[PDB]
Protein backbone atom coordinates (compact mmCIF):
# COMPACT_ATOMS: atom_id res chain seq x y z
CA UNK A 1 0.00 0.00 0.00
CA UNK A 2 2.58 2.31 0.80
CA UNK A 3 4.14 4.44 -2.65
CA UNK A 4 7.92 3.42 -1.11
CA UNK A 5 7.63 -0.36 0.17
CA UNK A 6 11.34 0.18 1.23
CA UNK A 7 12.63 1.91 4.51
CA UNK A 8 15.85 2.93 2.92
CA UNK A 9 19.26 4.11 4.82
CA UNK A 10 21.53 6.07 2.79
CA UNK A 11 24.61 3.47 3.85
CA UNK A 12 22.28 0.75 2.96
CA UNK A 13 25.01 -1.47 0.61
CA UNK A 14 24.59 -1.18 -2.96
CA UNK A 15 23.01 -3.81 -5.28
CA UNK A 16 22.71 -2.42 -8.71
CA UNK A 17 19.18 -2.51 -8.95
CA UNK A 18 17.56 0.31 -7.34
CA UNK A 19 20.29 1.36 -4.74
CA UNK A 20 23.15 2.18 -6.67
CA UNK A 21 25.81 3.98 -8.01
CA UNK A 22 24.44 6.11 -11.38
CA UNK A 23 25.48 8.60 -14.07
CA UNK A 24 22.82 11.23 -15.75
CA UNK A 25 23.03 12.20 -19.59
CA UNK A 26 23.99 15.53 -19.27
CA UNK A 27 25.90 15.52 -22.06
CA UNK A 28 29.23 16.80 -19.48
CA UNK A 29 30.98 13.71 -17.44
CA UNK A 30 30.60 12.91 -13.83
CA UNK A 31 31.63 10.62 -10.93
CA UNK A 32 28.85 8.12 -10.21
CA UNK A 33 26.39 9.29 -7.68
CA UNK A 34 24.80 6.85 -5.21
CA UNK A 35 20.53 6.85 -5.77
CA UNK A 36 18.02 5.13 -4.55
CA UNK A 37 14.94 4.03 -6.92
CA UNK A 38 11.74 4.16 -4.34
CA UNK A 39 9.00 3.17 -7.17
CA UNK A 40 8.12 2.23 -10.62
CA UNK A 41 10.26 5.24 -12.87
CA UNK A 42 10.94 7.47 -9.97
CA UNK A 43 14.57 7.94 -8.32
CA UNK A 44 16.13 10.01 -5.53
CA UNK A 45 20.20 11.51 -5.57
CA UNK A 46 20.60 12.93 -2.43
CA UNK A 47 23.30 15.00 -3.85
CA UNK A 48 23.43 18.93 -4.20
CA UNK A 49 22.30 19.06 -8.37
CA UNK A 50 25.94 20.30 -9.93
CA UNK A 51 25.05 17.60 -12.72
CA UNK A 52 22.10 19.06 -14.98
CA UNK A 53 23.70 22.48 -15.65
CA UNK A 54 27.75 21.95 -16.04
CA UNK A 55 27.76 25.86 -15.57
CA UNK A 56 26.01 25.53 -11.99
CA UNK A 57 28.09 23.15 -10.77
CA UNK A 58 29.80 25.42 -7.53
CA UNK A 59 27.92 25.78 -4.16
CA UNK A 60 29.94 28.26 -2.88
CA UNK A 61 28.36 31.59 -1.85
CA UNK A 62 29.52 34.27 -4.28
CA UNK A 63 30.65 37.74 -2.35
CA UNK A 64 28.08 39.07 -0.22
CA UNK A 65 27.53 42.43 -2.66
CA UNK A 66 26.48 40.23 -5.13
CA UNK A 67 23.33 38.25 -3.53
CA UNK A 68 19.56 38.94 -4.44
CA UNK A 69 16.71 38.92 -2.56
CA UNK A 70 14.88 35.49 -1.89
CA UNK A 71 17.65 33.55 -2.39
CA UNK A 72 19.86 31.02 0.66
CA UNK A 73 23.26 29.53 0.35
CA UNK A 74 25.17 27.17 1.99
CA UNK A 75 27.92 25.16 0.76
CA UNK A 76 27.31 22.16 3.13
CA UNK A 77 24.41 21.07 3.12
CA UNK A 78 24.06 17.94 2.28
CA UNK A 79 27.45 16.80 1.94
CA UNK A 80 27.62 14.27 4.80
CA UNK A 81 26.33 11.26 4.73
CA UNK A 82 23.87 11.82 7.53
CA UNK A 83 22.07 14.80 6.00
CA UNK A 84 21.42 12.45 2.73
CA UNK A 85 19.89 10.25 5.16
CA UNK A 86 17.97 12.14 6.57
CA UNK A 87 16.92 13.91 3.10
CA UNK A 88 16.04 10.48 1.57
CA UNK A 89 13.89 10.04 4.46
CA UNK A 90 12.29 13.10 4.43
CA UNK A 91 11.42 12.90 0.30
CA UNK A 92 10.15 9.47 0.83
CA UNK A 93 7.80 10.63 4.16
CA UNK A 94 6.58 13.58 1.92
CA UNK A 95 6.05 10.93 -1.49
CA UNK A 96 3.90 9.35 1.16
CA UNK A 97 2.44 11.60 2.70
CA UNK A 98 1.05 13.12 -0.76
CA UNK A 99 0.34 9.05 -1.99
CA UNK A 100 -1.83 8.83 1.59
CA UNK A 101 -4.54 11.41 -0.95
CA UNK A 102 -6.64 10.27 -3.51
CA UNK A 103 -5.34 13.74 -5.23
CA UNK A 104 -2.02 12.39 -4.71
CA UNK A 105 -2.37 8.98 -5.63
CA UNK A 106 -3.77 10.10 -8.88
CA UNK A 107 -1.15 12.46 -9.34
CA UNK A 108 2.00 9.97 -8.76
CA UNK A 109 -0.09 7.21 -10.91
CA UNK A 110 -0.51 9.90 -13.61
CA UNK A 111 3.63 10.64 -13.35
CA UNK A 112 3.97 6.61 -13.16
CA UNK A 113 2.35 6.27 -16.57
CA UNK A 114 3.94 9.05 -18.18
CA UNK A 115 6.62 7.44 -19.55
CA UNK A 116 8.83 9.82 -21.80
CA UNK A 117 7.98 8.93 -25.72
CA UNK A 118 10.37 7.05 -27.81
CA UNK A 119 10.95 9.71 -30.36
CA UNK A 120 14.94 9.73 -31.00
CA UNK A 121 15.23 7.75 -33.96
CA UNK A 122 14.91 9.47 -37.82
CA UNK A 123 13.17 6.89 -39.35
CA UNK A 124 9.80 7.14 -38.45
CA UNK A 125 9.01 3.64 -39.43
CA UNK A 126 11.44 2.96 -35.80
CA UNK A 127 10.53 3.19 -32.59
CA UNK A 128 13.19 4.38 -30.44
CA UNK A 129 14.18 5.72 -27.25
CA UNK A 130 15.85 9.31 -26.66
CA UNK A 131 18.76 8.57 -24.44
CA UNK A 132 18.45 11.54 -22.20
CA UNK A 133 15.42 10.42 -20.77
CA UNK A 134 17.41 7.25 -19.48
CA UNK A 135 20.25 7.50 -16.64
CA UNK A 136 23.65 4.67 -16.25
CA UNK A 137 23.07 2.36 -13.42
CA UNK A 138 26.27 0.44 -11.95
CA UNK A 139 25.18 -3.28 -12.15
CA UNK A 140 26.84 -5.87 -9.78
CA UNK A 141 29.50 -6.61 -12.20
CA UNK A 142 30.61 -3.23 -12.84
CA UNK A 143 29.00 -2.26 -15.98
CA UNK A 144 26.52 0.66 -17.01
CA UNK A 145 23.30 -0.61 -18.20
CA UNK A 146 20.84 2.34 -19.20
CA UNK A 147 17.59 2.54 -17.54
CA UNK A 148 14.08 4.79 -18.27
CA UNK A 149 12.68 6.57 -15.64
CA UNK A 150 10.51 9.64 -14.80
CA UNK A 151 11.63 11.47 -12.51
CA UNK A 152 14.11 11.85 -10.48
CA UNK A 153 14.67 14.08 -7.01
CA UNK A 154 17.27 15.69 -6.41
CA UNK A 155 19.23 18.53 -4.21
CA UNK A 156 19.21 22.21 -5.19
CA UNK A 157 22.19 23.92 -7.05
CA UNK A 158 23.60 26.39 -5.36
CA UNK A 159 20.50 28.52 -4.18
CA UNK A 160 19.32 26.25 -2.02
CA UNK A 161 15.46 27.47 -2.14
CA UNK A 162 15.56 27.62 -5.82
CA UNK A 163 13.15 24.64 -6.49
CA UNK A 164 12.71 23.75 -10.01
CA UNK A 165 11.67 20.76 -12.77
CA UNK A 166 14.33 20.47 -15.18
CA UNK A 167 14.93 18.31 -17.75
CA UNK A 168 17.20 17.82 -20.66
CA UNK A 169 16.39 19.23 -24.19
CA UNK A 170 16.33 17.78 -27.49
CA UNK A 171 18.50 19.58 -30.66
CA UNK A 172 15.15 19.77 -32.66
CA UNK A 173 12.19 18.63 -30.70
CA UNK A 174 10.55 20.84 -27.32
CA UNK A 175 10.32 17.56 -25.45
CA UNK A 176 8.11 19.27 -22.78
CA UNK A 177 5.49 21.01 -25.08
CA UNK A 178 5.06 18.57 -28.06
CA UNK A 179 3.24 16.11 -25.82
CA UNK A 180 6.26 13.41 -26.20
CA UNK A 181 7.56 14.44 -22.24
CA UNK A 182 10.96 13.91 -20.39
CA UNK A 183 12.41 12.47 -17.86
CA UNK A 184 12.19 15.25 -14.79
CA UNK A 185 14.74 16.58 -12.40
CA UNK A 186 12.97 18.46 -9.51
CA UNK A 187 15.34 19.88 -7.49
CA UNK A 188 14.08 20.27 -3.82
CA UNK A 189 14.87 19.87 -0.23
CA UNK A 190 12.71 18.50 2.16
CA UNK A 191 14.93 20.21 4.76
CA UNK A 192 13.55 23.29 4.91
CA UNK A 193 10.41 25.35 4.26
CA UNK A 194 8.88 28.87 3.70
CA UNK A 195 7.25 31.59 5.84
CA UNK A 196 3.99 32.88 4.75
CA UNK A 197 1.34 35.59 6.06
CA UNK A 198 -2.10 34.54 6.79
CA UNK A 199 -3.81 38.34 6.44
CA UNK A 200 -4.06 38.20 2.29
CA UNK A 201 -3.23 42.06 2.66
CA UNK A 202 0.07 41.05 4.10
CA UNK A 203 1.17 38.25 2.40
CA UNK A 204 1.04 39.98 -1.19
CA UNK A 205 2.63 43.15 0.35
CA UNK A 206 6.59 42.70 0.41
CA UNK A 207 7.08 45.36 3.23
CA UNK A 208 4.86 43.42 5.90
CA UNK A 209 5.04 40.09 7.35
CA UNK A 210 8.16 38.01 9.02
CA UNK A 211 6.65 34.75 7.77
CA UNK A 212 3.93 33.52 10.84
CA UNK A 213 2.96 30.41 9.34
CA UNK A 214 5.38 28.12 7.73
CA UNK A 215 4.27 26.02 4.20
CA UNK A 216 4.19 22.31 4.53
CA UNK A 217 6.75 21.07 2.23
CA UNK A 218 4.53 18.42 0.67
CA UNK A 219 2.83 20.69 -1.16
CA UNK A 220 5.92 22.59 -2.40
CA UNK A 221 6.73 18.78 -3.83
CA UNK A 222 3.53 18.43 -5.07
CA UNK A 223 3.69 21.94 -7.12
CA UNK A 224 6.95 20.48 -8.44
CA UNK A 225 5.13 16.83 -9.09
CA UNK A 226 2.32 19.10 -10.94
CA UNK A 227 4.86 20.66 -13.16
CA UNK A 228 6.90 17.55 -13.38
CA UNK A 229 3.25 16.07 -14.60
CA UNK A 230 3.01 19.17 -17.46
CA UNK A 231 6.17 18.17 -18.99
CA UNK A 232 6.12 14.28 -18.75
CA UNK A 233 3.02 14.47 -21.05
CA UNK A 234 4.95 17.08 -23.28
CA UNK A 235 2.03 19.69 -22.26
CA UNK A 236 3.85 22.71 -20.42
CA UNK A 237 3.03 26.36 -21.06
CA UNK A 238 6.03 27.75 -22.63
CA UNK A 239 7.70 30.52 -19.98
CA UNK A 240 7.71 33.24 -22.55
CA UNK A 241 3.79 33.33 -22.58
CA UNK A 242 3.99 35.28 -19.39
CA UNK A 243 1.04 36.94 -17.29
CA UNK A 244 2.14 41.01 -16.94
CA UNK A 245 0.78 41.04 -12.93
CA UNK A 246 -1.61 44.00 -12.82
CA UNK A 247 -3.38 43.04 -10.11
CA UNK A 248 -0.54 44.07 -7.34
CA UNK A 249 0.79 47.00 -7.09
CA UNK A 250 3.81 46.07 -6.62
CA UNK A 251 4.49 43.35 -8.58
CA UNK A 252 3.53 46.12 -11.73
CA UNK A 253 6.03 48.38 -10.29
CA UNK A 254 8.29 46.63 -10.75
CA UNK A 255 7.33 44.79 -14.09
CA UNK A 256 7.26 41.17 -12.82
CA UNK A 257 5.64 38.80 -14.81
CA UNK A 258 4.62 35.54 -13.93
CA UNK A 259 4.35 32.35 -16.25
CA UNK A 260 1.16 31.11 -17.28
CA UNK A 261 2.31 27.80 -16.10
CA UNK A 262 2.98 28.58 -12.61
CA UNK A 263 -0.60 30.31 -12.49
CA UNK A 264 -2.05 26.80 -13.95
CA UNK A 265 0.04 25.03 -11.53
CA UNK A 266 -1.46 26.71 -8.18
CA UNK A 267 -4.88 27.02 -9.85
CA UNK A 268 -7.75 28.92 -8.02
CA UNK A 269 -8.22 32.19 -9.11
CA UNK A 270 -4.78 32.07 -10.51
CA UNK A 271 -5.86 29.95 -13.12
CA UNK A 272 -8.25 32.94 -14.31
CA UNK A 273 -5.49 35.25 -14.71
CA UNK A 274 -5.35 33.11 -18.32
CA UNK A 275 -8.22 34.24 -20.64
CA UNK A 276 -10.14 31.43 -22.83
CA UNK A 277 -8.80 32.59 -25.98
CA UNK A 278 -5.08 31.94 -25.21
CA UNK A 279 -6.39 28.97 -23.46
CA UNK A 280 -8.21 27.49 -26.10
CA UNK A 281 -5.07 28.07 -28.51
CA UNK A 282 -3.20 25.86 -26.04
CA UNK A 283 -5.55 23.26 -26.25
CA UNK A 284 -5.96 22.75 -29.86
CA UNK A 285 -2.20 23.39 -29.39
CA UNK A 286 -1.46 20.11 -27.33
CA UNK A 287 -4.27 18.07 -29.12
CA UNK A 288 -2.89 18.37 -32.41
CA UNK A 289 0.50 17.17 -31.00
CA UNK A 290 -1.25 13.91 -29.63
CA UNK A 291 -2.61 13.32 -32.84
CA UNK A 292 1.39 13.74 -34.45
CA UNK A 293 2.31 11.06 -31.98
CA UNK A 294 -0.78 8.96 -32.80
CA UNK A 295 0.48 8.91 -36.50
CA UNK A 296 4.09 8.25 -35.51
CA UNK A 297 2.90 5.08 -34.00
CA UNK A 298 0.96 4.58 -36.75
CA UNK A 299 3.64 4.58 -39.32
CA UNK A 300 6.16 2.75 -36.54
CA UNK A 301 5.94 -0.84 -36.81
CA UNK A 302 9.67 -1.97 -35.92
CA UNK A 303 11.31 -1.12 -32.88
CA UNK A 304 14.78 -0.57 -31.38
CA UNK A 305 16.16 -2.45 -28.93
CA UNK A 306 14.90 -5.81 -27.07
CA UNK A 307 14.25 -4.51 -23.78
CA UNK A 308 10.24 -4.40 -24.61
CA UNK A 309 8.45 -5.88 -27.74
CA UNK A 310 6.98 -3.34 -30.27
CA UNK A 311 3.37 -4.69 -28.82
CA UNK A 312 4.23 -3.48 -25.44
CA UNK A 313 5.31 -0.33 -26.06
CA UNK A 314 2.79 0.79 -28.66
CA UNK A 315 -0.29 -0.40 -25.91
CA UNK A 316 2.63 1.66 -23.08
CA UNK A 317 1.84 4.99 -25.09
CA UNK A 318 -2.03 4.00 -26.18
CA UNK A 319 -2.58 3.87 -22.70
CA UNK A 320 -0.33 7.09 -21.69
CA UNK A 321 -2.69 9.12 -24.33
CA UNK A 322 -5.44 7.54 -23.57
CA UNK A 323 -5.53 6.62 -27.71
CA UNK A 324 -8.23 5.34 -29.75
CA UNK A 325 -7.39 1.59 -31.95
CA UNK A 326 -9.79 1.00 -35.19
CA UNK A 327 -10.40 -2.57 -36.23
CA UNK A 328 -7.20 -2.06 -38.54
CA UNK A 329 -4.64 -1.02 -35.66
CA UNK A 330 -4.63 2.61 -36.29
CA UNK A 331 -4.34 4.83 -33.44
CA UNK A 332 -6.28 8.28 -33.30
CA UNK A 333 -6.89 10.91 -30.52
CA UNK A 334 -10.40 10.62 -29.13
CA UNK A 335 -11.72 14.41 -28.68
CA UNK A 336 -13.48 13.74 -24.93
CA UNK A 337 -10.41 11.40 -23.89
CA UNK A 338 -7.69 14.03 -24.75
CA UNK A 339 -9.51 16.92 -23.14
CA UNK A 340 -10.50 14.64 -20.24
CA UNK A 341 -6.60 13.79 -19.13
CA UNK A 342 -5.51 17.63 -20.31
CA UNK A 343 -8.06 18.73 -17.32
CA UNK A 344 -6.94 15.80 -15.19
CA UNK A 345 -3.09 16.84 -15.74
CA UNK A 346 -4.06 20.55 -15.54
CA UNK A 347 -6.45 21.65 -13.64
CA UNK A 348 -7.31 18.56 -11.46
CA UNK A 349 -3.98 18.75 -10.14
CA UNK A 350 -3.22 21.73 -8.58
CA UNK A 351 -1.37 23.21 -5.64
CA UNK A 352 -4.49 24.81 -4.53
CA UNK A 353 -6.82 21.82 -4.37
CA UNK A 354 -3.52 19.83 -2.98
CA UNK A 355 -4.29 22.29 -0.08
CA UNK A 356 -7.88 21.15 -0.06
CA UNK A 357 -6.57 17.53 0.80
CA UNK A 358 -3.84 18.12 2.84
CA UNK A 359 -6.00 20.88 4.83
CA UNK A 360 -3.42 22.95 5.55
CA UNK A 361 -2.88 26.84 5.70
CA UNK A 362 -1.07 27.59 2.45
CA UNK A 363 -0.10 30.81 0.49
CA UNK A 364 -4.09 31.75 -1.40
CA UNK A 365 -2.35 33.07 -4.48
CA UNK A 366 1.59 32.65 -5.72
CA UNK A 367 0.93 36.41 -6.26
CA UNK A 368 2.57 37.10 -3.35
CA UNK A 369 5.56 38.29 -1.80
CA UNK A 370 7.97 35.22 0.35
CA UNK A 371 8.64 36.35 4.09
CA UNK A 372 11.08 33.82 5.13
CA UNK A 373 13.13 30.68 4.75
CA UNK A 374 13.29 28.22 8.12
CA UNK A 375 15.22 25.20 8.65
CA UNK A 376 13.03 21.91 9.57
CA UNK A 377 13.28 18.25 10.25
CA UNK A 378 10.12 16.30 9.51
CA UNK A 379 12.07 12.65 9.56
CA UNK A 380 10.78 12.55 13.25
CA UNK A 381 7.45 11.50 14.10
CA UNK A 382 7.19 13.68 17.00
CA UNK A 383 8.14 16.71 14.05
CA UNK A 384 6.12 15.80 11.21
CA UNK A 385 3.66 12.79 10.24
CA UNK A 386 2.24 11.30 6.84
CA UNK A 387 -1.16 11.90 7.67
CA UNK A 388 -1.39 15.40 9.53
CA UNK A 389 2.33 17.38 8.91
CA UNK A 390 3.34 19.21 11.51
CA UNK A 391 -0.85 19.60 12.88
CA UNK A 392 -0.32 16.46 14.99
CA UNK A 393 -3.70 15.20 15.85
CA UNK A 394 -4.64 14.98 19.61
CA UNK A 395 -1.88 17.42 20.55
CA UNK A 396 -2.04 21.55 21.07
CA UNK A 397 -0.98 21.81 16.92
CA UNK A 398 -3.86 20.08 15.96
CA UNK A 399 -6.32 23.27 15.39
CA UNK A 400 -6.05 26.17 13.88
CA UNK A 401 -3.09 25.07 12.10
CA UNK A 402 -1.39 25.20 15.28
CA UNK A 403 1.80 22.82 13.74
CA UNK A 404 2.48 25.79 11.33
CA UNK A 405 2.10 28.36 13.22
CA UNK A 406 6.30 29.17 13.85
CA UNK A 407 5.15 31.31 17.09
CA UNK A 408 3.38 28.41 18.52
CA UNK A 409 5.60 25.41 17.61
CA UNK A 410 8.95 27.41 17.66
CA UNK A 411 11.02 24.30 18.25
CA UNK A 412 10.25 22.87 14.41
CA UNK A 413 11.66 26.05 12.70
CA UNK A 414 14.62 27.92 12.69
CA UNK A 415 13.99 31.27 10.65
CA UNK A 416 17.49 31.54 8.59
CA UNK A 417 16.55 34.45 6.53
CA UNK A 418 14.27 37.30 6.25
CA UNK A 419 13.11 38.36 2.78
CA UNK A 420 10.46 40.81 3.91
CA UNK A 421 12.13 44.78 3.00
CA UNK A 422 14.87 43.23 0.78
CA UNK A 423 12.78 43.38 -2.31
CA UNK B 1 9.20 27.11 -9.15
CA UNK B 2 8.21 28.88 -6.05
CA UNK B 3 8.47 32.37 -7.37
CA UNK B 4 8.47 35.87 -5.87
ZN1 LIG C 1 6.30 26.48 -9.99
Amino acid sequence: MPFVNKQFNYKDPVNGVDIAYIKIPNAGQMQPVKAFKIHNKIWVIPERDTFTNPEEGDLNPPPEAKQVPVSYYDSTYLSTDNEKDNYLKGVTKLFERIYSTDLGRMLLTSIVRGIPFWGGSTIDTELKVIDTNCINVIQPDGSYRSEELNLVIIGPSADIIQFECKSFGHEVLNLTRNGYGSTQYIRFSPDFTFGFEESLEVDTNPLLGAGKFATDPAVTLAHELIHAGHRLYGIAINPNRVFKVNTNAYYEMSGLEVSFEELRTFGGHDAKFIDSLQENEFRLYYYNKFKDIASTLNKAKSIVGTTASLQYMKNVFKEKYLLSEDTSGKFSVDKLKFDKLYKMLTEIYTEDNFVKFFKVLNRKTYLNFDKAVFKINIVPKVNYTIYDGFNLRNTNLAANFNGQNTEINNMNFTKLKNFTGLF
Amino acid sequence: RRGF
